[PDB]
């Protein structure tokens, strides 16, 4: 998925079917990254990005949630889940970070 | 400006080689009505202060001229108003 | 004292700004009826104010005949510059009408001449180009200078004048069937062989071509050369502005 | 402003232009010289049988390409009037 | 300085010229003409009504011309209404950010030829240049931008009729007008790629660029 | 992973696809030279680039986010850290350096 | 490549594409030049070029980074250091010197 | 593209030119033309970078560094010397 | 094109009549030829620069430098003297 | 051919036909003239005027007399329109200035 | 072109002038330049024509000075309003008759 999902581009591609699929590779290749990180085995990210507005009373920021299997008994260090804010908060153009949830197999969540 | 002081002298020079307008005659035109007016209001003050010398025919006489010349003031831009709104509603 | 001559001032400045709003009138971009008519009159009046106080001031009274044959020389005058550089433009919209002509964009003029549908499409394309073109060279500056400058040549004060002269202007007729004969040229006459081609087609078995085939294909391929031909226009542009410019600056006189 | 630029906005205009048009232009010729070399084969000459198709092929055109050409131009309005401030002389 | 009645007389004098400050002084011209020259190209040659957009082109102006404004209004218009700066000061005051906003929008060869035609002399720097050779240059400046803006914004107009003629002409419907095709298709267009507010942030940056 | 990789996909590229791929390949190259510096094995660059708002008083800036694989216990410098810090900044148009984070491995932030 | 990726005599989708091409090319020479110098083995050149506002006059300016891999031992003189800034810098219209950043395979910073 | 390809072959042709110069083995030029304006204020001066390779110990003279900046600056509208750097293939600034 | 093809072609032709000259072996023309601005204070002007490489010691007189500024200057339309830059195969500055 | 063209072949045609005359005089073997006519801008008062620069190859010793200077430079000038003879350089084969 | 009929008819006047003038008893070849005025795109101003002639003599075939007049009074009439004056006389040696 991710940068080969937009290969075979169909001539009938919408502005929406065009962000779509950019949506989808970016999460692809984020999760890809996530993996490479030793304790996961495998990652999942969900991306809700919306509108922007401008009326300050009712701003809704870019949000992400991350799903992590860790490898047997791989817990994740405080710094690694910093690490893995960082990495998700940058992928995403205006992600503020206390808008990244991160969450383990179990359902514990790992950020706040 | 030090730049400015050049400019000039820089135009100093080009008269040494080479070697007033209509807004202008309206301004000296203002210029002298209202000095005519602020003369004729200070011999007024100066009459009303008590100051020897000053007489009351000086002071009425000056009033009606400073009130003409107000008038023939007040004419003159009304006409040249006049002319300037002809001359801008022309078709081109 | 408080004189103000006032017909001095008028006769200073009317005649220069009756020269002046003339070729304003005529003269191509500033002509334009996108132009408020408030903005041409104020460009008109100050370049007035910044010309006439160096000319020479004339004293022919406003109620007299005189007065009447100084309007008509300013009008001709103005009217004659802003119409020899107007036919620069008429030379390249009658080129680019040709052009679209041989595309066959518009065949109902050759049934129905003058019946109210007619769409010279690239020949308001390759004048709007023009247009462009002239403004990018600054020929309006060259324009309102040489205005100035025929007064020198020409002075507001009758003077006598020639013939033959206006004929010359209206000699400049030839220039645009000339130039735009040329501009076409290179791009007619391929369309010209595409045609030719065509007819070999139905030199073969009969029917069954023109109308069909030869449309879309010379509609596409006058399409792609001209779009190649684009760049040819520039050094023609330059070649047209030169030659109205040269042309008026030896009429004129 | 320079006059290279101004030419270049011509040429890349009517590229434009081209493009936009080919398709249909080209499927229309293509139907019609099918069309034509069938009725030369079949010995069969009716001038109007060759319009049938053309139109229908040349709407089938708008269907499947229609989209393209519609993002294409969009896209070419939207930089232009998005550089317009920047060739301003 | 004047008296009372003068400075009286002079205001409602110079209250009479707004309409020339407006069109040979202000950002106005270059709106009206790309205005006018969009509404020509769309085919619609009475679509928006002359009043609207002229007031869209006055709030256009008043919000452009903004900063022009304030600095007049702080340096000029403030010491004079507190009978600190003279009337016949104000003026010459306020005359110079309107005279700055005017030159940095103007063209060097508009102001080369306006300062030949006067036959003053060499202007070494532009703090040496008159108004009365900055006005016509702003003025012909304006015009040709304004007319260039709009010579660039007709030419999509014109492809969408190039193209519908020449698919029209492709099926052998030779007598189908084009115009009445591709009008509709123009203002699918021009609503489309935001028709509005994209002219408008264009000519807003033409300004301040 | 290549400037020439996306230097084809054909045509009918809504400009949208144009600019995804240019970030594409600049992730790539910027990947490439991170890897040639020695303690680094492999690099990973993502790039956020926001597209620009009228809603805002002013322009947000972008973000990126660098992974690096050192060679087995190859820990990088101070010195190295700030060096990616300064590529990866100026490799995008108005980076500013305190949007570059750096990971390894391992997740360690070393920014 | 650089001019000779130009000179493939390759259709250019769009000025954009062209821009992108220029880019590339000048990327190219650069390195090409930087490693021509006898202490350099390799050059890696990156180029950003700036992009303007909507309605604000404040203006930026492109920056360069610059990584060298030195021949075994060949450390690069502190004058050296200044001819690489002042080549790169030169190539690149308005690119205040700055904004250069010069690099070396270890991951040394050379410049400021 | 036109005005790239420009760029290219006057960068070209004045490394061609230096190197004919004796001292020199080798020449590479780089040119940063940049956006003319036709308003009254905008403007910019262009920059050039040259690097010569010489001959084995073929050290420019001061007078050669001299001929070389002219050169440049005059090839290049409007190019100011002050704005051409000189650099050996060592990364000696002649200038 | 036109303009850019005109300058190869005149700097040839004046390359051509200086190695024509006696103690010329091969001459190297390089002309700038840009857009000037007015009330700009001190704009700048057309220049040229003019690498000679001599025949074996064929030093060239002081008016052979003469001659070849008038030439060149003559050729370049408003072309000041003062902006032609003359230099030898050795970087000598002639001019 | 374009307008430029049309100019630039007539330029090269009259370069031609003057060196032809001038080699024609018996103490010149060969002659080279190149001329540079100017450009009319709205930003200028007097158009520059045309320069024209002569080298002429003499036959073994032949030096050109006084006279033979001067009737040089007034051909070149009468031959393009608006030449000032002070703009006609005239030099020989080893770059000795004659004018 | 219009600007190429007006080269041909400027050569083809050159030609024929030259001829007549070698028809002339003393003179071998002769070789005629004409400079006809140019037009501006801006400014009044003539510029009376010029021409240069450059004659070949017989061997020792001196030109009389009525013969010097002759060719002016020739040359000048060629061209419309050529001034005299305009008009530079030539040898295979460089003097000046004229």
């Amino acid at each position: 998925v991710g940068f080969e999902l937009l290969d075979q581009e169909k001539f009938g591609i919408s502005q929406f079917s065009e962000q779509v699929n950019y949506q989808r590779a970016l999460e692809g290749e984020l999760a890809r990254t996530i993996e490479t990180l030793g304790p996961v085995k495998s990652a999942r990210v969900h991306l809700a990005m919306p509108k922007p507005s401008l009326f300050v009373r009712e701003q809704k920021s870019p949000s992400a949630s991350v799903t992590v299997t860790l490898e047997p008994g791989r817990a994740l260090d405080e710094g690694q889940i910093s690490a893995v804010v960082h990495l998700v908060s940058s992928a995403v153009a205006g992600l503020p970070p206390g808008n990244v949830t991160l969450v383990d197999q179990s359902g514990h969540l790992l950020t706040q | 400006a030090i730049q400015g002081i050049e400019g000039v002298i820089s135009q100093l020079q080009a008269t040494a080689m080479a070697a007033v307008s209509f807004a202008g005659q309206l301004h000296a035109a203002l210029d002298r009505i209202s000095d005519r007016q602020a003369a004729a209001r200070v011999q007024a003050e100066k009459f009303t202060l008590g100051e020897p010398g000053i007489a009351l025919n000086d002071v009425m006489a000056d009033m009606q001229k400073a009130s003409v010349s107000m008038q023939m003031g007040i004419q003159v831009r009304n006409k040249l108003v006049a002319a300037y709104q002809e001359v801008m509603s022309m078709q081109v | 004292v408080t004189s103000e001559q006032w017909l001095y001032w008028l006769h200073l400045y009317f005649w220069p700004l009756l020269r002046v709003l003339a070729l304003i009138s005529t003269a191509p971009i500033l002509s334009e009826r996108a132009i408020p008519k408030r903005v041409k009159l104020g460009l008109g009046i100050m370049i007035t104010l910044v010309i006439a106080p160096s000319l020479p001031a004339n004293d022919t009274p406003l109620f007299s005949i005189a007065a009447l044959w100084l309007a008509m020389q300013q009008i001709l005058i103005g009217i004659a510059l802003g119409f020899t550089m107007q036919f620069a433009f008429a030379a390249v919209r009658t080129a680019g009408e040709f052009i679209g002509l041989q595309m066959g964009l518009s065949f109902a003029t050759f049934v129905d001449p003058g019946s109210h549908l007619n769409m010279p499409v690239l020949a308001r394309i390759m004048d709007m180009l023009a247009m462009l073109l002239f403004l990018t060279f600054n020929g309006h500056l060259w324009l309102i200078s040489l205005l100035v400058d025929t007064f020198h040549t020409l002075p507001i004060g009758s003077n006598p004048v020639n013939s033959n002269a206006f004929m010359a202007l209206a000699r400049a007729g030839g220039l645009i069937f000339l130039n735009g004969l040329m501009l076409a040229l290179p791009v007619i006459t391929l369309l010209l062989t595409l045609n030719l081609a065509l007819g070999l087609l139905n030199r073969m078995a009969p029917q069954l071509s023109i109308f069909v085939i030869g449309f879309p294909l010379t509609l596409t391929v006058g399409i792609m050369l001209m779009a190649a031909l684009m760049p040819l226009i520039a050094p023609f542009c330059e070649h047209l502005f030169s030659e109205i410019f040269n042309l008026l600056a030896d009429i004129v006189s | 402003m320079t006059p290279e630029s101004v030419m270049m906005m011509g040429t890349e205009a009517m590229k434009v232009a081209l493009a936009l048009a080919a398709p249909l232009l080209l499927v229309a010729l293509i139907t019609g010289l099918i069309i034509s070399i069938l009725q030369a084969a079949t010995q069969i000459n009716e001038m109007t049988l060759s319009f049938i198709p053309k139109i229908v092929a040349v709407f089938i055109a708008i269907i499947v390409a229609g989209p393209w050409m519609l993002n294409l131009l969009l896209d070419y309005v939207r930089t232009l009037f998005s550089n317009l401030p920047y060739i301003i002389g | 300085s004047w008296s009372l009645s003068v400075q009286t007389l002079v205001f409602i004098t110079s209250l009479t010229f707004l309409p020339a400050i407006l069109l040979m002084m202000t950002s106005f011209t270059r709106i009206i003409i790309v205005f006018g020259l969009l509404r020509n190209a769309l085919g619609t040659p009475s679509a928006p009504p002359n009043q609207v957009l002229l007031g869209l082109a006055l709030f256009l102006t008043f919000f452009i011309m903004s900063p022009v404004i304030d600095k007049i209004y702080v340096d000029a218009y403030q010491p004079f209404s507190e009978q600190k700066i003279s009337m016949q000061e104000a003026l010459d005051k306020g005359a110079q950010p309107l005279r700055a906003f005017m030159l940095r929008q103007t063209r060097e060869a508009d102001l080369a030829l306006f300062a030949r035609l006067a036959n003053s002399g060499p202007l070494q720097g532009p703090e040496a240049v008159p108004m009365r050779i900055l006005l016509p240059a702003y003025v012909t400046s304006e015009l040709k931008t304004a007319f260039q803006i709009g010579f660039t914004i007709f030419i999509p107009f014109l492809i969408i009729d190039l193209v519908i003629a020449s698919v029209l002409m492709a099926l052998g419907m030779m007598m189908v007008p084009p115009a009445t095709i591709a009008l509709p298709f123009k203002l699918m267009l021009f609503v489309l790629v935001d028709g509005w507010q994209l002219l408008m942030g264009s000519l807003a940056q033409s300004f301040y660029s």
